[PDB]
RNA sequence: GCUUGAGUCUCGUAGAGGGGGGUAGAAUUCCAGGUGUAGCGGUGAAAUGCGUAGAGAUCUGGAGGAAUACCGGUGGCGAAGGCGGCCCCCUGGACGAAGACUGACGCUCAGGUGCGAAAGCGUGGGGAGCAAACAGGAUUAGAUACCCUGGUAGUCCACGCCGUAAACGAUGUCGACUUGGAGGUUGUGCCCUUGAGGCGUGGCUUCCGGAGCUAACGCGUUAAGUCGACCGCCUGGGGAGUACGGCCGCAAGGUUAAAACUCAAAUGAAUUGACGGGGGCCCGCACAAGCGGUGGAGCAUGUGGUUUAAUUCGAUGCAACGCG
């Protein structure tokens, strides 16, 4: 990144819904190179999300993730800067997954199903992370 | 109240703070707003953003007068001033004159020493 | 200095400020009376203006 | 005696040359008043400070002091220090054009005399801004500083003193000769002016360079080149431009000016490198963007230390410490 401008590698889409967005979500959730376990958790959690909200699968996911995407993010200056779309939903998924690891329910599919459900009416923890980022970039708006 | 319908926006941009005073053509002030009185104390009260929100806030608080035309008089240098007049024609004012009235001595008083920083 | 409102304009865009006062003349009169640094600042300004 | 040195006269030119007097416009501060309202100021960030007893902002009127934007220019004038609005008065010098006059009247100069920034001193005024001292706030390990907020002498005027500066082109004065180029500034003559003309001739000045000189760097017709006249000064570093004495000074101090002792160097210019909280360009999981660790727990293993009869020896910033 000093010299080298880079390409990017192409991820295989999701084997159930053909969604590269959700494929990157199971990669954000995956730990220790165990992808089968993570996609089991995502299928269970989003399956109960689609059953609970009654909408559908990945539009319930796309709404619950649309409520947590940051708009802009932050001598030592904390300047506000506009987030790129790939970084936008990358941060969305990282905050959903991290907040779901913070929760105190039983299984990971329930922690993440309840976190996406708490983000569908935007009252969970990842929305507090988004409002926190937006308070930082809103307080420091004076630098552009 | 009193219904003046034309005024002057004296903007006093300095390096540390911009202070916008909307008056009439007689020179009697109708309401003012400073960049330091709009939140952002300190390194942030001398920015074009702070000056523009100071000017937005000075456009409010003269609604009681029905000002439509105004001249702009600009003092001092500053990160303000330019953005400041922008905020004024973002607040429905018909901006008529823009004079720059910075006081320049004709080699008068001795300026202070300073700044071996 | 002064620029009268035009009949059909959105932005006056006066350049009156730039041609004279803002950039140099007020930033110059912020700091000390020398007689000494100006003789050398002008000496090296006129000694830099060379081909 | 003579005119080619020096000087006088005639006519103009440019100029912040000097001294005295007056006036003008911007701006800062203060005072009085109107509007108006919650901050202003300041900084890297802050606080001290000012402010609901109404600040800051803004308008009107007044007072006062200092300095004189733009023109403004390696532009000008002055012996040097230095001199910057405009006007008047008194006054010094320079330069140019043609002609006349005196006729070597010249050059330098120890002692002597004068002028001599700034700070300082004396007496009397003045005092807006700025500001040693000083005070407070910060910063910091400390901060008798840098930064911030105030602030007295002083800076300004009159007269007297001082008598020095990196008072510097670190280059004494006067004169003569020795290839060039580009400018600036101020005179002037000639020639279709037939431009933003052409061609010459002086005065002062800036930059670059030739020969020559120079340790080199550089100087280079304004010499640090080639010569002549007279003056001043130098003789290793420190001690020391100090002590004692003299003269001067109100004082601060100034000037003239040693020795003992001590070192074998001190110095100049240039070269190579290294370094810089100098500059430009560029790279690396260097930072940033991320993911997972270590430091916390138990154990493994190495080391330091301690213990021991011995705890064999070696490895110890990175590049020793499950290393030999």
């Amino acid at each position: 990144p000093r010299r080298r401008v880079i390409g990017q590698r192409k991820i295989l889409p999701d084997p159930k819904f053909g969604s590269e967005l959700l494929a990157k979500f199971v990669n954000i959730l995956m730990v220790d190179g165990k992808k089968s376990t993570a996609e089991s958790i995502v299928y269970s959690a989003l399956e109960t999300l689609a059953q609970r909200s009654g909408k559908s699968e990945l539009e319930a996911f796309e709404v619950a993730l649309e409520n947590v995407r940051p708009t802009v993010e932050v001598s030592t200056y904390q300047v506000p800067v506009e987030v790129r779309p790939v970084r936008r939903n990358a941060l969305a998924m990282r905050w959903i997954v991290e907040a779901a690891r913070k929760r105190g329910d039983k299984s990971m599919a329930l922690r993440l199903a309840n976190e996406l459900s708490d983000a569908a009416e935007n009252k969970g923890t990842a929305v507090k992370k988004r409002e926190d980022v937006h308070r930082m970039a809103e307080a420091n708006k004076a630098f552009a | 109240r009193k219904q003046v319908s034309d005024g002057v926006a004296h903007i006093h941009a300095s390096f540390n703070n911009t202070i916008v005073t909307i008056t009439d053509r007689q020179g009697n002030a109708l309401g003012w707003a400073t960049a330091g009185g709009s939140g952002f104390r300190g390194s942030r009260k001398s920015t074009p953003f702070a000056a523009q929100v100071a000017a937005e806030r000075c456009a409010d608080a003269v609604k009681e007068y029905g000002i439509k035309n105004l001249e702009v008089m600009v003092k001092g240098p500053g990160p303000g001033r330019e953005s400041t007049i922008r905020a004024l024609n973002a607040a429905g004012f018909r901006i008529t004159n823009i004079t720059d009235v910075t006081p320049i001595p004709h080699n008068g008083c001795r300026p202070p020493k300073k700044r071996r920083v | 200095i002064k620029v009268r409102e035009n009949e059909p304009f959105d932005v006056a865009l006066r350049r009156f400020k730039r041609s004279c006062e803002k950039a140099g003349v007020l930033a110059e009169v912020r700091r000390r009376e020398f007689y000494e640094k100006p003789t050398t600042e002008r000496k090296r300004a006129k000694a830099s203006a060379v081909k």
